Formats: structure tokens, C-alpha cells, sequence
RNA sequence: CUUUGCGUGUCUAACGCAAGGAAGUUUGAGGCAAUAACAGGUCUGUGAUGCCCUUAGAUGUUCUGGGCUGCACGCGCGCUACACUGAUGCAUCCAACGAGUCCUUGGCCGAUAGGUCUAGGUAAUCUUGUGAGUAUGCAUCGUGAUGGGGAUAGAUUAUUGCAAUUAUUAAUCUUCAACGAGGAAUGCCUAGUAGGCGCAAGUCAGCACGUUGCGCCGAUUACGUCCCUGCCCUUUGUA
């Protein structure tokens, strides 16, 4: 027995909304590496990402899938900045024996990436109006791939 | 329509026997087994809910387990897959006749005419013995994948396959004759 | 040279206006009212409990 | 044109799907219900399409707005104002006649009467609400 | 108790096995087999691209559950 | 295959993956064992019992030395060491000497810390009425 | 004179007391008609204390649970602040703050 | 084995705690009967003992 | 309004069940709380106070330092555990109660903590729609006290304060114990309730494993009873 249901339509493939987010950062993680512009940190043999993580990522393109990660969450709440995404990326730290508490992630590597995306011009300033956005160049950067994936 | 997992129908198929009959909710039934709804302010809204939705439910424990009904419907629906796998034709027909045969039928009762705790011969109502039943399943499946590193949607496709079944491996099966041993003896 | 410490903070720098208690000093919205003192003056201030 | 919009309740979620007339296209926030995770109760929120049917739907479009509650709130809210929204959406406009049928299937299989089990308030002396800590004895 | 490698022997015989029998899981390899369970994913990763097995269900991220491919 | 092993004086075991077998080994632990495995080359997906000569020596050069591949120094055991005052790594029965020197050390000096090593109660000052009763 | 935009402040911890208010100052305004909207209720402010009944330890731990009430309330007007000043200053009403405010 | 028996009344409330529950029961004949659990009438149960009648009260 | 229907009753007072309805246990949950008292507790909440004590070689007051945290061992409320319905690493996206003259966005520096330069807020306007965590999706781990468990212990970097040693905390690396579902006893609890999962406020310079409120995920089992443990009213016995 088969699965069943649809929409009414076949669903649009046009804007980003559309497709599913852990599928869209499947792709443009791989083409971070392909195109080659993005460029490598110095300290990517340590971090973990957070305070409160007490191990390192295990996969080692954790630096592109976020990056893939926070360029797309521009596009869902275009006012944002760098005490945004360290809540957005928080976490069950695990204090000891006590109870358990959230905590906010790390604001080295959360700032790092978007000064990258800054100096192709996908995502910028805002100088007088507080909190980053994407331009017009980083919306066609997105909207190309989104068509791609799903074919 | 009406199919759970949309992989199942509700339409067709039958009760197994006598009794335990219209206490059961089959038919008029809704895919997925979670329903949040008020069943318990009358005493007989019990058996207005489908088994599946009955079993996703008291498939949680203990206090570490209790909740998250969204992961019981994950290994329930890995269970019915399985079920099907083995002696294949409908998950739901196997569970039936498995909660037909699980819980006990006769049961003793502390009666002693002032004094005394003395034990008497008391036969089991049909909503209970279905009470019984889903919690007897449950109960060998969770403890059979306790300490060994074999998934709970194992144990508990095993187990309803084995209460099905009259192999008495089971854990539910087992302290069904466990009781009627006693309550032979009370007579 | 004496009769002073520094007193700016904690339970020895600030004490009851009403009977000169500092246990049971209730802060919120700068009451600075020692509980037993606080409680029968309460619906004289405005303070009327239900539920 | 043709407009209802409409809500569901479920705890202290709450949803209001906007609905028009266009292509048949069912809609939140900007999503497919193709997502809405968990992907487990997707199939609950398409509860209303599988038993009225699809070329219903086609004639209109709906779009849902959401917030309140948690994550299994926000799918009973989202499935009571889809539900909800095509019952409405005949008072206005499409005959009256075919109200009493689409309702009544739907009340057959609390569509569009929302439970109200809301959370009791603490009390003191104890952890939860009616639970109490520990007495001790001797 | 139980063996942490391929074991080269049985990599031989391991391509007979796993699809002789109804229920491939987990649990299953190391039912014929006795090694531990991570390997049995890896085997049935492996049965999946190379060899003939098929899933029961198009995934999940915990239980696997595969059948024999019958062919 | 090899069942068994043993580097810098301690005894690594078999039936495990290189990151969390390296572990085993006394001061080492779980997030530099994977700065260790990274900077040595080694596959994470092979198994302990494995480990050829090349990645056995590549090993002990970074547990004895890690300065020398830019480990940046807040990662190691005893950082400033308080004899000739360097950043330095303790690894194996190394540790077991330092403790048994920075123990008597304080001994000697007479801390109040010091007489809670000789006693043998608890030195973080915690309330020892009741909890740490049994000895 | 100058088209200007006017809206008043009412605070208090009664709700009768402002009830009047807002009923007076309103039919105050349409003595002279001037271009009035309704009075913008806004979310009540209410303040909690939660202290202990007993004096000392002794008994079982019970609690008094006291709450003051604020209510906010905007009278909206289109009019000149000379206009104004008679409208306010007559019918000021016991322990009620209010205070006029242009823009 | 077991032989079916349908409720025609409950008759009232036994034993100490008040837990068990006396029926009245119509075979498929009458006896009267302890039962467990909750019971209504218009209801069917499966008894062994065929015999074994409970004691009125 | 227990309205309507049918049962149940001197058919009086009123119960039960079914239909309808947002809601039918007095619709749910609290506040308020009588007469008698008890040698209950509080002179250490008070300018509420009788009597006694002592009043300059002080039990007034105040300053420096220590102590309340001191450990052969009993007892009481809690927290985290023993794992694979799990732990770990990545990604997805959802709450309500507050609270601020301190709460903190925005940009640079820093693994982290945190700092630095601007900046809004007397607050439904700013922090804030406080992107909370159980949850969901995709990977590695494999039943080993293991990566479950994070006590015990050395060494370093910041933060509050006038001062941190008996370590105020928060971090970074190590160190890697007991504990494999708890003996006899015994507590809490009937539907958004139990349990679990967080958040906020009170005390607060700094410190929550505590209390008081708030939501989220959301079951099992009764709808009875006087057997245990108490309670209320009659008749009855009492030295």
C-alpha cells in the first residue's frame, strides 16, 4: 500500500520557502567548496561551536553547512545580528549535578562567517539601521539553487 | 477511507471473539494512532478510542519515558511494519487477536467475612481483561529491551506476534497462566 | 578613623523605615518594607489579595 | 472577491487562516503543508483535505498564520482553521444548502469547536498544581 | 563478546548470509554474526548500494528494518 | 590484526575507536585526543587495534611536544608549569610524578590545602557533616 | 491658532474612578465638538507580592497573594492646547493622575 | 473452554474495600456472580466455571 | 435554570442516564472564614509592653579579625544518575508569567568567559515577537560500568567587591570513584491533573541543586468503599 494525498496544484519550486531546509543546505555546503570563494578560518582545528557543547563537530565542513544555515535564516526574519544568532543556535548546557539551563552559542566563528559573505556582498550593513540584511546579489545567489535542488 | 499510517485500512477485517466485543473502538477510525481528546470523564468514554491510540498512549513509561506521544507513534509505526513482515496479512487483525488472548481471565479478590485477608475465585470484566491486555504487552516488550541493545519497536513487534501466538515466551502470556495458576487454587 | 565602614550594599546597608528591620526586606518596586511590617499596612497602601 | 478568514484554538496557540479564491494552494507562514515537522503529524494537518476531498480545494487557496502554543498546538490550530475556513466559506457566497453536508461529515468523523482544557494554576505548599511535596512523621 | 572488524572469513560467507533471511535489521546481523551493531549498518549500507536489498519503508534514522530483495 | 597495545607507558586496548581508545591513556581526554587524531592524519573511522608505525610516532611527537603543531596552550594539562615556567603538556605517569611532587610541595609549605592532602578530608571547602561520610 | 494633536494620559487604581472620567471629559469635548475618538484601553499592569502570613517559621508555610490593578487609559482629540485647559482643569477627581500631553 | 454469560443487572457493591462487584448473569439460564473491573448492563462476559454460584450478599 | 426526553421518589426535596450545547460534578480553580479553645509558636518584625537584669572595667554602640560552612557517626526535604523510547555532533522550527533609572539591542576584539565604542527605554513604543527546553530530521557510537555517570582532585583565564584563603561564581584543559532500578518502612496524586521539560520573578554587589508563579509535551487507572489511618452525627457502657 503506497502512500496517499496531495495539494491540489504541484507545488511551485520558484522561491526558497518551497524547499525543505536541511535539503537546501545539503547542496550549497557543496557548492562552498566547488565555487572556492568563502575562504578558510585559521582555527578550525578547535571551537565546538558553543560554550556549552563540551565536544567538537564530528563532521569537518561544520563551518559551510553553518554558513550555509545562517544565510538562508536572512531570508525568514531579515532583521538580524550577532547576539540573534548566538540565541538561535542555543542549547541544553549540562551544568553537573544541578538542573539544566540554556546558554548562547559562540560569537567568534557567528561573526566571522557573515564578514565573508560581507566581502562578495551577499550580506551587509545597515550601518545606521541596527542589524544585518541581504542584498539583491545574495537573494538571486539563493533563488538559483532552489530550482536546482528539487530537479 | 480511514487507514493508519494511510499504509492500512480500517474497513474490513474482524473481531476474534466473543466478548471484548464493542468494548474494542474499531469502527470510524482515524489514520494516525494520536488523538488528543476528552475520554475520561464519563468511566465507560474508555473504550470509545482505537486500541493503536490506546497502546501509542500507556507506551510510555516510567517517569523517565512518560510523554512524548509523537515518539510511541515512531516505534508503534516501525511495529506494524514488522508485524507485517512476519506471517504477513494485517498488523491490526494480529493486535486485535493478540489483546483477545493477552489479559487474565479470572482474578482473586481479598474477601475474608471480617478478620481475615483471604483470597476468592473472581471472574474478570471484559474491559479490564483489555485493560490487562495492553498493559501486559507493553510491560514484556519494554523490559525484554531493557538492558539489551535490541530497539523497543522490536521487542514490541515480537511480542505481539508471540501473545498472538500460544508459544508462552511472552511476558504477558506467562503472567496470564501465573494468575490462573492461583486463582485455580482459590477456588 | 571610625564609626564607618563602607555600607553601600547588602543586607547591613538598608533596613525596615517602619520598625528598622532588615530581614525580611521586601524591594519590589522600592517598597523597602520588612515583611512583618509590610503585611498589615497592605491594604492601607492599596495592596487588595483575591485569589 | 470572494474572503472568510478564520481561527482554531488548541491551548494557547492560535491561527488564522486567511482564505480566496485562486488555484489550490494550502499554505503557512510561506510553507508547503509538505513540511510543518514533526513530519509525523503532517499527516494530521491534511485531515480535512482526505475527508472532504481534493477538487474542493482546487476552486480556493488558504493562507495560515500561526503563533502561541508549542509544536503539536500549532497543528491542531492550523487543522481546526482549515477546517473551519471552507464551512465558513459557503455562509458568504456558494449555496447554503451544501453547508449542512460539509459540517456535518466533518462533525461525524471538534473541527470548529476547540477543546478548552486550559493549565490549572499553581498552588502553594507544593510542586505542581493539586501534587504536594513531602511529610515526614517520625 | 562480540568482534569488531569485518573478519575476512565472513566477509565471504556475509554476502550469502544477510539475504537468505526475512527480518534484516540491527539486531540481525549480529543474530548470524557476533560482532557489534555498527558494523550491521555499515554492512546494510553496503548490501544497499553494491548488492540486492531494499527498504521496507523509504527510511527512518533510527530502526532500519529491511527485508530480503526476493529476486 | 593486533588485540592489545600500549604506548607511552600505558596500556591502550583494542575493541575501540582511535579517538576514544587514545583516552586510555592517562592525561589525555576527548576533545585534544581528536586534535591529535586531526593533526596526526589519521582516519577517525579506523579501529585501534589497527594503528600502524606511522601513526603510533606521529602520536607520542604531539603528546610530548604539542607547542610544535600549534596547539594554542589553553588546551594543555598544566599550563605554566611553576619550575621553569613554560606551557607544557603531562601525559602517562609523568602526571602520577607531578602530583606527587605539587602535593608535598604544599606539605612542606604548610597551606591550610596542604594539611586537607595530609588529613585527607575534602580541600574545596565543602560542608563535610554529613556528605563524604563513609571513607 | 494651529491644527494640533492631542492624547491624555488616565491612570488610577480604581475602575470607577476613571469610568467617570472618561464619560465626563468625553461630553466635556462635545460641548464645543471637537474631533474625539474612544478611549484606548490598554493591557492592565497588574503588580503581585507574595509574602509569608506568619510572623515566624512555625506552622504550615502559607502565603498571601496581593495585587494592586493599573489601568491605562488614552483619550484621543484633534484640537488646540487653549481649548483644552477648560475641559481638564474642571472635574478633577480624588487620587487619579493625569496628565495632558501634545502629540 | 470458556462459556460465554450475559449481564442482566448489577446487583450492588461487595467485600471491604468495595472494589469487586456482584452481577446478576444470563448464559448463551441465570446465576449471580463477582466481577473485577467496571461492568454496565447490556454487557457480555466468558466464565470457566459454568457452576460456582456467589453468595447473594 | 440541571432547559428538553426517559427512568428513579409519599413522584415533595431531588438523584441517574441520553440528546442538544462553548460550557451540565455548585462549569473548573482560588480568595474570604464562625463558636470554643491549645499553658501551640513568636519579648530575635516593631517606638506593642509589665517585671527582672545591667548601664562605662557594658549585655548600649562601633571598628579590625575569626565563627555560624568546623566532622568517628544517625535522621528530614531536594538534585543528578544508572542508559540505546538513549548519550553525542549537526540542522529544523514553537510558548506564557514577569521585570528594568538598572534591562540590554547594534558594530568591532576574543576558542571561551568577557571586554570595548556607540545606542533605545520611565516602558502594549526599547531590550523582545525574550528564536526556552522535552520535541522533530540526518549522522557516528554498540551493551562494554562504555562515549552511561560527573563526584573527587591539580593547573590556568576572566568577573562582582574596599577584601574571595575554609577555595562567591563562570569558563579551558585534565583527573574518571560510588551507582546495574534500590532492604524493612512510607509520601504525593483523578484531566490539561500526574510525571517530565524549561522560563521568569522573591532574597541579591556577587551566588539556586531552594520557594512562589508561568507555560509547553501530555499518559495509565477509579467514578467505588469503610479493611487500615483519621473525621462528623445518633443510641450505648464507664470506676
Amino acid at each position: 500500500p503506497a502512500y496517499l494525498y496531495e495539494t491540489p496544484l504541484e507545488t511551485r519550486v520558484h522561491t526558497v520557502k518551497d524547499v525543505k531546509a536541511d535539503a537546501f543546505i545539503a547542496l550549497y555546503a557543496n557548492h562552498l567548496k566547488k565555487r572556492g570563494r568563502f575562504q578558510l578560518p585559521k582555527w578550525i582545528d578547535y571551537v565546538k561551536t558553543a560554550h556549552a557543547k563540551e565536544l567538537a563537530p564530528y563532521d569537518p565542513d561544520w563551518l559551510y553547512i553553518r554558513a550555509a544555515a545562517i544565510l538562508r535564516h536572512l531570508y525568514i526574519r531579515p532583521d538580524c545580528g550577532v547576539g540573534g544568532f548566538r540565541k538561535v543556535f542555543s542549547c541544553r548546557q549540562r551544568r553537573g549535578v544541578r538542573p539544566n539551563h540554556t546558554s548562547k552559542a559562540s560569537g567568534k566563528i557567528i561573526r566571522y562567517i557573515l564578514q565573508q559573505f560581507e566581502e562578495m556582498g551577499l550580506v551587509e550593513s545597515d550601518p545606521e539601521k541596527p542589524g544585518r540584511r541581504l542584498t539583491k546579489n545574495g537573494q538571486r545567489e539563493l533563488d538559483v539553487i532552489a530550482r536546482q535542488c528539487a530537479k | 477511507e480511514a487507514k493508519l499510517f494511510g499504509r492500512w485500512s480500517y474497513d474490513d477485517v474482524n473481531v476474534s471473539d466473543l466478548s471484548l466485543v464493542d468494548y474494542i473502538a474499531v469502527k470510524a477510525c482515524v489514520f494516525v494512532p494520536h488523538t488528543a481528546g476528552r475520554y475520561q470523564k464519563k468511566r465507560f468514554r474508555k473504550a470509545m478510542c482505537p486500541i493503536v491510540e490506546r497502546l501509542v498512549n500507556s507506551m510510555m513509561m516510567h517517569g523517565r519515558n512518560n510523554g512524548k506521544k509523537t515518539l510511541s507513534v515512531r516505534i508503534v509505526r516501525h511495529a506494524f511494519e514488522i508485524i507485517h513482515l512476519m506471517t504477513d496479512k494485517n498488523p491490526i487483525q494480529v493486535f486485535v487477536n493478540a489483546v483477545e488472548n493477552g489479559g487474565p481471565r479470572e482474578d482473586s479478590t481479598r474477601i475474608g467475612s471480617a478478620g481475615v485477608v483471604r483470597r476468592q475465585a473472581v471472574d474478570v470484566s471484559p474491559l479490564r481483561r483489555v485493560n490487562q491486555a495492553i498493559y501486559l504487552i507493553c510491560t514484556g516488550a519494554r523490559l525484554a529491551a531493557f538492558r539489551n541493545i535490541k530497539t523497543i519497536a522490536e521487542c514490541l513487534a515480537d511480542e505481539i506476534m508471540n501473545c498472538a501466538k500460544e508459544s508462552s515466551n511472552a511476558y504477558a502470556i506467562k503472567k496470564k497462566d501465573e494468575i490462573e495458576r492461583v486463582a485455580k487454587a482459590n477456588r | 578613623l571610625f564609626n564607618t565602614r563602607p555600607k553601600k550594599f547588602g543586607p547591613g546597608s538598608r533596613q525596615c523605615r517602619v520598625c528598622f528591620n532588615r530581614h525580611g526586606m521586601v524591594r519590589k518596586y522600592g517598597l523597602m518594607m520588612c515583611r512583618q511590617c509590610f503585611r498589615e499596612r497592605a491594604n492601607q497602601i492599596g495592596f487588595v489579595k483575591y485569589r | 472577491k470572494k474572503r472568510v478568514q478564520t481561527f482554531g484554538r488548541k491551548k494557547n496557540a492560535v491561527a488564522v487562516a486567511l482564505c480566496t479564491q485562486g488555484k489550490g494552494l494550502l499554505r503557512v507562514n510561506g510553507c508547503p503543508l509538505e513540511h510543518l515537522q514533526p513530519e509525523a503529524l503532517k499527516v494530521k494537518a491534511f485531515e480535512p483535505l482526505l475527508l472532504l476531498g481534493k477538487e474542493r480545494f482546487q476552486d480556493v487557496d488558504i493562507r495560515v498564520r500561526v503563533s502561541g502554543g508549542g509544536y503539536v498546538a500549532q497543528i491542531y490550530a492550523i487543522r481546526q482553521a482549515i477546517a473551519k475556513a471552507v464551512v465558513a466559506f459557503n455562509q458568504k457566497y456558494v449555496d447554503e444548502a451544501t453547508k449542512k453536508e460539509v459540517r456535518d461529515i466533518l462533525v461525524a468523523y471538534s473541527l470548529i469547536v476547540a477543546d478548552p482544557r486550559r493549565c490549572e494554576p499553581k498552588k502553594f505548599g507544593g510542586p505542581g498544581a493539586r501534587a504536594r511535596y513531602q511529610k515526614s512523621y517520625r | 563478546n562480540h568482534s569488531v572488524l569485518f573478519d575476512k572469513a565472513t566477509y565471504d560467507k556475509l554476502l550469502a548470509d544477510i539475504p537468505k533471511a526475512r527480518l534484516i535489521t540491527p539486531h540481525t546481523v549480529c543474530e548470524r554474526l557476533k560482532v557489534n551493531a555498527s558494523l550491521a549498518r555499515q554492512a546494510i549500507r553496503y548490501l544497499k548500494d553494491q548488492g540486492l536489498i531494499k527498504i521496507v519503508g523509504e527510511h527512518h534514522h533510527s530502526q532500519y528494518i529491511y527485508t530480503r530483495n526476493t529476486s | 590484526f593486533q588485540h592489545i597495545l600500549r604506548i607511552l607507558n600505558t596500556n591502550v586496548d583494542g575493541r575501540e575507536k582511535v579517538v576514544v581508545a587514545l583516552t586510555a591513556i592517562r592525561g589525555i581526554g576527548r576533545r585534544v585526543s581528536n586534535l591529535i587524531c586531526k593533526k596526526a592524519d589519521i582516519d577517525t573511522n579506523k579501529r585501534a587495534g589497527e594503528l600502524t608505525a606511522d601513526e603510533i610516532s606521529k602520536v607520542v611527537a604531539i603528546a610530548s611536544t604539542p607547542q610544535q603543531f600549534k596547539i594554542p596552550t589553553w588546551f594543555l594539562n598544566r599550563q605554566k608549569d611553576v619550575k621553569d615556567g613554560k606551557h607544557k603538556h603531562v601525559v602517562a605517569n609523568g602526571l602520577d610524578t607531578v602530583w606527587r611532587e605539587d602535593l608535598e610541595r604544599l606539605k612542606k609549605m604548610r597551606l591550610h590545602r596542604g594539611l586537607r592532602h595530609y588529613w585527607g578530608l575534602k580541600v574545596r571547602g565543602q560542608h563535610t557533616k554529613t556528605t563524604g561520610r563513609h571513607g | 491658532q494651529r491644527l494640533h494633536r492631542i492624547r491624555i494620559t488616565l491612570t488610577s487604581k480604581d475602575l470607577k474612578s476613571i469610568e467617570r472620567v472618561c464619560t465626563e471629559l468625553i461630553n466635556g469635548a462635545k460641548e464645543k465638538n471637537l474631533q474625539v475618538a474612544g478611549p484606548v484601553r490598554l493591557p492592565v499592569k497588574t503588580l503581585r507580592i507574595t509574602t509569608r502570613k506568619s510572623p515566624c517559621g512555625e506552622g504550615t508555610n502559607t502565603w498571601d497573594r496581593f495585587e494592586l490593578r493599573i489601568y491605562k487609559r488614552l483619550i484621543d482629540l484633534h484640537s488646540p492646547s487653549d481649548v483644552v485647559k477648560q475641559i481638564t482643569s474642571i472635574n478633577i477627581d480624588p487620587g487619579v493622575e493625569v496628565e495632558v500631553t501634545i502629540i | 473452554q470458556p462459556k460465554l454469560a450475559k449481564v442482566e443487572k448489577v446487583l450492588g457493591r461487595t467485600g471491604s474495600r468495595g472494589g469487586v462487584l456482584q452481577v446478576r448473569v444470563t448464559f448463551m439460564r441465570s446465576l449471580i456472580r463477582n466481577v473485577k473491573g467496571p461492568v454496565r448492563e447490556g454487557d457480555i462476559l466468558a466464565l470457566l466455571e459454568t457452576e460456582r454460584e456467589a453468595r447473594r450478599l
